[PDB]
RNA sequence: UGGAGCGUCAAUAUUCUAGUAUGAGAAAUUAACGAUUUAAGUCCUUCUUAAAUGAGGCCAUUUACCCAUAGAGGGUGCCAGGCCCGUAUAACGUUAAUGAUUACUAGAUGAUGUUUCCAAAGAGUCGUGUUGCUUGAUAGUGCAGCACUAAGUGGGUGGUAAACUCCAUCUAAAACUAAAUAUAACCAUGAGACCGAUAGUAAACAAGUACCGUGAGGGAAAGUUGAAAAGAACUCUGAAUAGAGAGUUAAACAGUACGUGAAACUGCUUAGAGGUUAAGCCCGAUGAACCUGAAUAUCCGUUAUGGAAAAUUCAUCAUUAAAA
RNA sequence: UUAUUAUAUGCACUUGUAUGAUUAACAAUGCGAAAGAUUCAGGAUACCUUCGGGACCCGUCUUGAAACACGGACCAAGGAGUCUAACAUAUGUGCAAGUUAUUGGGAUAUAAACCUAAUAGCGUAAUUAACUUGACUAAUAAUGGGAUUAGUUUUUUAGCUAUUUAUAGCUAAUUAACACAAUCCCGGGGCGUUCUAUAUAGUUAUGUAUAAUUAUGCCUCUAACUGG
RNA sequence: AGAUCAAGGUUAUGAUAUAAAUGUCCCAGUGGGCCACUUUUGGUAAGCAGAACUGGCGCUGUGGGAUGAACCAAACGUAAU
RNA sequence: ACCUAUACAUUACCGCUAAAGUAGAUGAUUUAUAUUACUUGUGAUAUAAAUUUUGAAACUUUAGUGAGUAGGAAGGUACAAU
RNA sequence: ACUUGAUCUCGGUGUUCAGUACACACAGGGACAGCAAAAGCUCGGCCUAUCGAUCCUUUUGGUUUAAAGAGUUUUUAACAA
């Protein structure tokens, strides 16, 4: 199913050795099969390029739950792409019989972080979270980070 | 969408006309309006209606029936057929060739057509001659 | 950008009938791109099934 | 080009060619102080290349 | 050997090639199964295709609160709750199974209701054809008015996108629900040692009366 | 991989173009989502350019 | 994940369910299977002269002999839709399954709340200790052996051992059970970017054969005359298989190494030559032999100039009709 | 003043010299010759004949092979860098904060193609051993800021071709502006760890003040929270 | 030590530019060397042993030294002069 | 004096490497001549004849230049199938 | 004479160098101190040797984090030297 012309075996063909050498063939396994021994003979090869190999950092969380660290993650970067930016322009007259009313564990997220740098129009946030910044940076335009259930 | 240009490299190589033959670097369209018979991209099935060649005859020798190109009322979505038109002159063995240079002013195949009509009545005429040596 | 741009196609019927008075616009994918190099290398694959 | 050919009037920018994660790996000795680059790890955990060089406990500080 | 490639762990070790499988009839098992639906849902009646009715919302963890474990159960109460006819929802189909233990009012009510909407559509053959209770019909015998059997019993597959643009637009949003978390954290972490607490305070005045 | 068969519509094999791969003003009701893809060049003949 | 009876409320009870006979349907449907029909040219000329399946031809029907729901495949002296078996649609046929009614068989009135009444439930087993294997199972994941050995608001589990308070969750130590699932074997089929007789199975064939080993076991090689045997009569010579004539075929340069028939190696003929690098060989030439390629409108011009023929949308031509 | 040199040769017309990698004029020889067929040149094609010159046997390992190193008598068939799994880079292609039918289902013409719901991977946010925590003063900002910047706008100046002397192109002189990409410096944030400020007052609520969890006062025992 | 202004002539040895600068693939091979001038250590010496510098051989044919891995000339597309 | 290399040099040819040029052909360009604006003089117009495609993945121009195992990259070439 | 700087903390540099780690050394910032009238000097030994990963065991440290149904205590584990 691979395109062999492009193969070298086409073309090395036939010159002797295959492109392996005369003087240190092709043999069969000349340095240990496979992570032998990234601790002797290997070491310098496996720090660097992996510095952190060989040892225990600790604390054994025998079988883990992945739920009781779920936890998706929003900044406040999007946050009003999730209403139109076309339901943005009307609110941007200005004209606030708003804040919106966002509920974003209905939409997948439960942390609000606070990248951002969103607008000062005033947010209504059901989230079932918080950062410290974004609980200041809605506020600050008005509205609420609010507790999701 | 419809440009001899954009039409060409699609045609440049893959095409069903180009007969390459073997040497001799990539030419040969065995193409029906061709008139220089390369493939060049101005010598070529559809260039869009600078496609001039020239066709004996019917009846040999006397015709050169030239098929005109029938452009651009057409677009060239087919037409309830027109675009080979076919006016085919005749009776003169060197006067339809200033009948032809008189006929059409699509000055890139213009000498390269009467290159060839010339080459096609050099090619029809030989019958009563060719004989005796008595 | 036009969708029209060679904008009725006749129809035909069994006796090559061009006449109708059913003339419909051309229908705007022929003017998306033709591009021989991706058709060939989804026909490469596909048939391979 | 049918409008400026010669390019009168117009901005041509380019995004970054190393805003692509391939290129956070490039080139790695652990032990400059200026690395910062990025194995090939399979996964982001403790227990992956977190422990003997890495650390001042385990082995060293790279 | 060589070289920055990401340390290898390919599991190949333990004579696999004994051990694979082809998967070359991935499509004559998909049209041996369909053939089998069609052949199940002639050998029915006009009955409903799939067909049960299978309850619930509410999966458990907290990764899937809403994106359904897909309903075994009508848990006797649900049925006892709706008009029926425990031993008799068996006989219609409306798949019984007395394990579970239902939770919630309103995840009993969920269910219950959908068992009211079914069984207001459900068209009841006749038995015997005098037909005393029906309690739907004869002459909406399917012939007349269904004959269906449709495809899916959908499952009314959850709204939530959304976004409902509302005003509320607060006035006492001066309360500081950030805030709200932390406190919430060490009320749950100190609960024991405020217990320990409260049992000094309940303890260290009784040495007073001796 | 050879683009341009010899086609043959009939008519309302050809009315329904508009609808599957959409339009060029609107995407498609009958592939969800898809929208035809755009040329790299819209003029596209360099005797005229 | 329990019940049994009572009160009890509601509905209701010539009744339906299950089952065997049941002719359901003036054979009715559906499915299997063998079927069963071949639809349509062996129509005319050419090459084979050994054979057409090839090659050319067959009014029109906007040009195609005919059929095509049948241009899958195979057989036929060469490449066959129309020669033949089939193929497509189907009929035809025997099977089966859907039992309408009727009979006997056998069973059966609840579901509904309530609090009354007795409201049980698997031990040398669970579990602990220890040992051994085992697992991702970690102060034990499973399993087993041995000493100990239970309880009944009990007992198990709740991925960190331990007491103590609770909470959550199921009911061990007894029994069944279709479907999805698996399939180098067995019956019966259809395929394929596979291999093409040193390949593919070891084995395309009298292949697990011939042979070898005391045994266990081991294990080959081996396809092709032609359309048809028309398989060479007969004659001569021989002691003879055989040779030479003859015969057969399109062909014996297809005669049982039977299609092709390569190389390696060589008997014979013809050519030239021979005491040195052993021979080969490179480069320049050579004798012999064979061979390949070769040219027409001009100096100090596609210029001066006379003869014929045919003919013309050409003229100074003119109208006219188009189609671009 | 003695000399010297250049400029002041248009219109025609030559077979003239030059210069377009400066070879061409004159003759001789011989007819592509209807099929038929000679002349002149050439042919180490692949050999034989005659001489001259050169010329060790290949493959291999090796510092070094013609080697008194190993394999090879010769010939035909066979005969060795692959499938897979997982990464990484480069290039092609599709879509782009997304993308990806393929486990399945549906349509259905047939192990294809088409269509498609709920997920699911990977990406979109990280860092701690862990619990915590979670990304720029700000409704705006590409390492914020700084350099070195290709390029577009722009400055006036003589100025160049055209000029109507309008309007271009040109160099720059040179003004200003944004400065793409990339690298080089200085920052700033997230998280971690550490020092430090709180002597802390104080910032919000429980509590507290009252009424009736509730209402409002306000101190702050309490928790939360601010700081370099 | 810096951030913005002011002044600065003709850009501050010579000769060079077969393009240089920079990433990635740290991709292939290699990680037995031998020879030589001058320097040099061990050995009595060695066509021995071990180092420093430059150039070669390895990988390299051709001319010369009758002969030769390194010597002296010279580095190699097919040809004429 | 003279002989002698695959070196030096000048030329033909092959490749490489590095530059440079060409795409309004219902256009460009000749040669004449009729007319002409006329600027004396040279252009513009009509006629007659003539030349003027290239797989632009092409064509044209110019200069330098050529050792190679192990080894890597490009372009061809044989075999068989879809 | 008097002393505990033979201390505590954060990075950086030299050497070995792959320009990796230990180890030794050095130039500093922070803190606490010693001697000295002060300036100053001291981060062991006047300078060049006097040394040792992972895993495991261990101890000292937080007034620590975790044992994932919930509380407290034992215990086990983690993190730092």
């Amino acid at each position: 199913m691979s395109n062999i012309k492009r193969k070298k075996t086409r073309k090395l063909r036939g010159h002797v050795s295959h492109g392996h050498g005369r003087i240190g063939k092709h043999r069969k396994h000349p340095g240990g099969r496979g992570n032998a021994g990234g601790m002797h003979h290997h070491r310098i090869n496996f720090d660097k390029y992996h510095p952190g190999y060989f040892g225990k950092v600790g604390m054994r969380n025998f079988h883990l739950r992945r739920q009781h660290k779920f936890r998706p993650e929003i900044n406040l970067d999007k946050l009003w792409s999730l209403v139109g930016a076309e339901k943005f322009a009307e609110l941007e007259k200005e004209k606030s019989t708003k804040a919106p009313v966002i509920d974003l564990v209905k939409f997948g997220y439960y942390k609000l972080l606070g990248r951002g740098h969103l607008p000062a129009r005033p947010v209504i946030v059901k989230a079932k979270y918080f950062s410290k910044k974004a609980e200041d940076k809605i506020k600050k335009a008005g509205g609420v980070c609010l507790l999701s259930a | 969408a419809t440009s001899s240009h954009l039409n060409w490299l699609i045609i440049r190589n893959n095409n069903a006309f180009l007969l390459k033959k073997r040497d001799v670097k990539k030419p040969f369209s065995t193409e029906p309006n061709n008139l220089a018979s390369v493939s060049s991209y101005r010598y070529s099935g559809i260039v869009h209606k600078k496609t001039l060649g020239v066709v004996p005859a019917a009846d040999k020798k006397g015709f050169t029936a030239v098929l005109k190109k029938g452009k651009y009322a057409q677009r060239p979505a087919k037409n309830t057929v027109r675009v080979d038109f076919k006016a085919g002159p005749r009776r003169s063995l060197k006067k339809l060739k200033n009948l032809l240079i008189g006929s059409k002013y699509r000055k890139d195949l213009t000498q390269a057509a009467l290159r060839r009509a010339s080459a096609v009545l050099r090619s029809q005429k030989p019958a009563p001659v060719k004989g005796k040596k008595a | 950008s036009l969708g029209n741009a060679r904008p009725l196609v006749s129809v035909y019927t069994e006796k090559n009938e061009p006449a109708k008075d059913k003339n419909i616009c051309l229908p705007a994918v022929f003017k998306a791109p033709i591009r021989p190099d991706v058709v060939n290398e989804v026909h490469q694959l596909l048939r391979r099934n | 080009a049918l409008r400026s050919p010669t390019g009168k009037n117009t901005l041509l920018l380019q995004g970054r060619r190393t805003a692509r994660t391939a290129c956070k790996h490039f080139g790695k000795a652990p032990g400059v102080p200026h690395s910062h680059t990025r194995p090939y790890v399979r996964s982001k955990g403790r227990k992956f290349e977190r422990a003997r060089g890495r650390r001042s406990s385990c082995g060293y500080k790279k | 050997g060589k070289g920055n490639n990401m340390i290898p762990n390919q599991h190949y070790h333990k004579w696999w090639q004994r051990h694979v499988k082809t998967w070359f009839n991935q499509p004559a098992r998909k049209v041996r199964r369909h053939a089998n639906r069609v052949k199940k849902a002639k050998a029915v009646f006009p009955r409903p295709a799939s067909g049960a009715l299978r309850p619930v919302v509410r999966c458990p963890t907290i990764r899937y609160h809403t994106k359904l474990r897909a309903g075994r159960g009508f848990t006797l109460e649900e049925l006892k709750g709706a008009g029926i006819g425990a031993n008799f929802a068996k006989t219609i189909g409306i798949a019984v199974d007395r394990r579970r233990k239902n939770k919630s009012l309103e995840s009993r009510q969920r269910n219950i209701q959908r068992l009211k909407e079914y069984r207001s559509k459900l068209i009841l053959f006749p038995i015997n054809e005098k037909k005393i209770r029906a309690g739907e019909s004869s002459l909406e015998e399917c012939k007349l008015a269904t004959q269906l059997k449709g495809p899916v019993l959908p499952i009314k597959n959850e709204q939530p996108a959304v976004v409902e643009f509302r005003e509320v637009t607060k006035d006492e949003k001066k309360f500081k629900a950030f805030a709200t978390l932390r406190k919430a954290r060490t009320d749950a972490r100190l609960v024991g040692i405020r217990a320990k607490r409260a049992k000094e305070a309940a303890e260290s005045e009784d040495a007073a009366k001796g | 991989g050879h683009v341009g068969r010899f086609v043959i519509w009939t008519e309302s094999a050809f009315a329904r173009l508009n609808d599957l791969f959409g339009t060029w003003k609107k995407p498609s009701t009958l592939k969800k989502g898809y929208n035809l893809p755009q040329p790299k060049m819209a003029n596209t003949d360099l005797s005229r350019l």
